[PDB]
């Protein structure tokens, strides 16, 4: 896909010089990112592998510092 | 596409708070000249009532749609309260340094205050109008200048402004009386607010539609929505007993063969989770939307009949939809019961009244069994209105589960039977599948209970009432993921979460509200459209409207005759007070307000007859007419209806007086010129040739100094006579002090929309948990 190229180019071209604080730099904004969906539809574990899927809605109640960490990021 | 709907519900934000900024004026004063008797003009001018925005159409039919416009606007604008401080301003010119209602009053207070053609009496006027308080009672009273329509409309929106003291005791009693009444919750706040508080009410009026009457295509998806919604707040099963160590309990208990468990011998198959938590959430809310739900289940699988005796019991049978209980009913009665007793397999029929355990419990003779049968076919809800809503309530006896106790009575008396026209094989096979519903009674009975208990707990956070009709799509369930909640369930109690609750609640006062508030909108419409005699306009879009607001349905696919008889049906709805008085208060100025706009006329008289001009003042001379009496009239929208210029092309050629009514233009003319060469009797021939009136603009005589043939008049000894008068009436006369009235409002209050934020609530520990017979739920072990 196009997007793929766009990230393939931007990270094979880097990489031949950045070698110790690239893939830290971009794996990290992901543990914020995930406070930011808000949950429609939800899955359960009861015993290891069971299931029992939830319809239970829940919204994101992000605070304002950490998209200001993020924007450092 | 199921997560969308509920994304659409759960995104419904509460009727949001109106509040305006300035106050709604349709009128201004303006500076126009004023030309002294015998014609000519004053070095003096004067202030005059006129329109802000003139842009009535021409034809009357447009003028009604202006009005309704009008009416939307006023509608719009219509606040929900107001503090006029917000809007107030100082004045320039105040003794007291006082203020002022608007921007636009103080603007006139300081350009009237400069003018040399001013009395002192109006100076001192305004140099002594002020505000003033009173704050023992938190009472503010303004001034302002107003025309009297303004004032009207304004003092309304004072008087009848939505809102009630707020204090700590409404927010208790804004919860339903039950959840407090539940020792299993408990409420508190953080916060007192004084009775400087305000908050609005939700309006919570129950269905004036009755959309469970011949609506069925709108009842399928509110039903489908209300459903979805209630999916979304049951509670998940926390805790169970394991899938593996009870399957292996279970398996041996059968004494099946090794490594059947991957085949699954019909007992064995849909044991899961996944399905239980499903028919946990099905059933609940389907009951609580009523929602008809089918079964899709297999006859090798005896353990499906098993446990849909279990759901037969515990739900009512007028719940399911016909077909799937009668072939679950009549599978169980060929395979369980009749073959008890000896008894033939049945003879049923396709179209009987009778579902077969209501024809079942008159034949056979066991005293248990018939009795369980008649529990069963005589188990239904029982309507009742609480707190205003009506509920479908289970019988009290399921509640405090002893319905469960029958049952094992019957089970155990078919496994005390013999078999005899059957093998051993068979009798086994029942006998075990049964008795694995027998080893787990207490956690079944626990399990009635709960349901029993969640299902009220949520019955209590409902506004519109819920009726029991049938619907057109359905809900699945597997009897698979029945007996897996059957039989994967123990010591493990689910309570929802009070915020849950109050989300749940607050939900559905919402949408409650916003369906009386969107239906107030489109029943004014629809009323004033009916008394506004609008007759080409087409009531649909108002309509179309209406539904995309209520944001669930798919208009592009919904057809119009739905849409017609949802007309039909808010014809005969009264009109809320609000909406109806401001309608009352327009139907009466109306008129007044379409005597006044220079863009029209309301009609024009051709009188054969050397008539005198009148001397009004801001003109000089005009061939101006203010009753139409004598003369007979013609309507004008009549004959753009209907094309009939027989009659007044008769009346042109005999030259006989007449007068036309209906929203006319007109065009000024300040030449002298065009009254003696009558050329205002040149412009109604165009009507008999080309047949159309759409190009009628009659002329209107304004004689004064400024129009440079005038000394004529000043020389000669002649008063302006003429020919073919026009009817309209004269601006009014601006007098500053009665224009000026004291607007009354409350100081400095504050509203509060949402309204249980402010409770902090909590649960008891769920495994001490008590119903409403004060016994545990979740007991047995």
């Amino acid at each position: 896909s196009h997007e793929d190229y766009l990230i393939a180019r931007e990270l094979i071209v880097l990489s031949y010089s950045n070698r110790s604080t690239l893939a830290k730099l971009v794996s990290s904004p992901m543990s914020i990112l995930v406070a930011l969906v808000d949950i429609n539809g939800t899955f359960i574990t009861n015993e290891e592998l069971e299931l029992e899927f939830s319809n239970k809605y829940v919204r994101a109640i992000v605070p304002d510092q950490t998209f200001d960490e993020l924007k450092q990021m | 596409p199921k997560e969308s709907i509920l994304k659409k519900l759960e995104d419904i934000k509460p009727e949001q708070v109106k509040k305006q900024t300035k106050l709604f004026r349709i009128f201004e004063p303006r500076q126009l000249p004023v030309y002294r008797a015998n014609g000519e003009k004053e070095l003096r001018n004067r202030w005059y009532w006129k329109l802000k925005r003139d842009t009535l159409p021409d034809g009357d039919y447009d003028v009604r749609e202006y009005f309704l416009n009008l009416y939307d606007q006023v509608l719009t604008e219509m606040p929900d309260y107001l503090l006029l401080k917000d809007m107030a301003v100082e004045n320039k010119n105040s003794r007291d340094a006082g203020k002022v209602v608007d921007s636009e009053t103080a603007a006139i207070c300081d350009a009237i205050f400069q003018d040399e053609e001013t009395e002192g009496v109006v100076r001192r006027f305004i140099a002594e109008m002020r505000q003033r308080v009173q704050a023992d009672r938190n009472v503010v009273n303004y001034p302002s200048i107003l025309h009297p329509i303004d004032h009207a409309f304004n003092e309304y929106f004072l008087q009848h402004q939505l809102v009630e003291p707020l204090n700590n005791d409404i927010i208790f009693n804004y919860i339903p009386e039950r959840i407090r009444n539940d020792v299993n919750y408990i409420l508190n706040m953080d916060r007192n607010l004084p009775s400087t508080a305000r908050y609005i009410r939700p309006n919570l009026l129950q269905d004036r539609l009755n959309l469970h009457d011949n609506f069925e295509s709108l009842w399928d998806t509110i039903t489908t929505s209300n459903y979805i919604l209630a999916r979304s707040v049951v509670p998940d099963l926390k805790e169970l007993v394991s899938t593996e160590a009870q399957i292996q309990k279970m398996s041996q208990d059968l004494q099946l063969e090794a490594l059947t468990i991957q085949s699954e011998t019909q007992f064995l198959t849909g044991i899961n989770s996944q399905a239980a938590n499903d028919c946990f959430k099905t059933l609940i809310a389907a009951m609580l939307s009523q929602r008809t739900m089918s079964l899709d289940f297999v006859t090798t699988n005896y353990m499906s009949l098993i446990s849909g005796m279990w759901l037969l019991t515990v739900v009512p049978n007028d719940m399911f939809i016909r077909e799937s209980l009668v072939a679950c009913q009549l599978a169980i009665i060929n395979t369980i019961i009749y073959p008890a007793f000896g008894m033939q397999r049945m003879h049923y029929r396709n179209g009987d009244p009778q579902t077969p355990f209501q024809i079942a419990e008159q034949q056979i003779q066991n005293f248990q069994v018939a009795n369980w049968l008649h529990f069963v076919n005589n188990n239904q809800f029982r309507q009742v209105v609480i707190d205003g809503v009506l509920n479908q309530v289970l019988n009290d006896n399921i509640r405090n589960g002893h319905v469960v106790n029958q049952l094992m009575e019957a089970l155990m008396q078919l496994s005390r039977q013999q078999f005899p026209t059957m093998p051993v094989d068979y009798k086994r096979s029942i006998q075990r599948g049964i008795l694995l519903l027998s080893n787990r009674l207490g956690q079944l009975v626990d399990l009635t209970r709960l349901l029993a208990y969640n299902y009220e707990t949520l019955m209590a956070c409902i506004t519109m009432n819920m009726q029991h009709v049938q619907t057109l799509t359905t809900e699945k369930l597997q009897l698979t993921s029945v007996t897996s909640l059957c039989m994967l369930i123990g010591n493990a109690t689910v309570i929802p979460s009070p915020q849950t609750l109050f989300h749940y609640y607050n939900v559905n006062v919402n949408f409650h509200s916003n369906y009386n508030e969107r239906i107030n909108d489109a029943v004014a419409i629809i009323t004033a459209a009916n008394r506004l005699n609008l007759y080409q306009k087409k009531m649909k879009s108002i309509v179309e409207d209406f539904l995309k607001r209520l944001q669930i349905f798919d208009i592009s696919r919904v057809p119009d005759d739905q849409m017609y008889r949802l007309r039909d049906r808010l014809r005969l709805l009264p009109v809320e007070i609000r909406r109806l008085d401001i309608f009352n208060l327009i139907l009466m100025n109306m008129e007044q307000i379409e005597r006044a706009s220079d863009k029209i006329a309301q009609g024009v008289i051709i009188a054969y007859r050397d008539m005198q001009l009148e001397r009004d003042e801001m003109y000089g001379y005009v061939n101006i007419a203010r009753n139409l009496d004598g003369f007979q009239q013609i309507n004008l929208e009549e004959l753009m209806r209907t094309g009939d210029y027989a009659q007044i092309t008769n009346m042109l050629l005999n030259n006989q007086p007449v007068a036309l009514v209906g929203a006319l233009p007109f065009i000024t003319d300040s030449s002298v010129i065009s009254l003696v060469a009558k050329l205002d009797a040149t412009v109604f021939a165009q009507i008999v040739k080309l047949r159309k009136v759409d190009t009628l603009k009659p002329i209107l005589y304004k004689i004064n100094s400024d129009s440079n043939d005038f000394y004529l008049v000043a020389n000669y000894d002649w008063v302006p006579t003429s020919t073919t008068k026009v009817y309209k009436q004269i601006p009014q006369q601006f007098d500053f002090r009665a224009s000026m009235h004291m607007l009354t409002s409350n100081l400095t209050f504050t509203v509060y929309s949402d309204l249980l934020a402010f409770v902090s609530a909590d649960t008891v520990e769920p495994i001490n948990a008590v119903a409403f017979d004060n016994m545990r739920i979740m007991n047995e072990l």
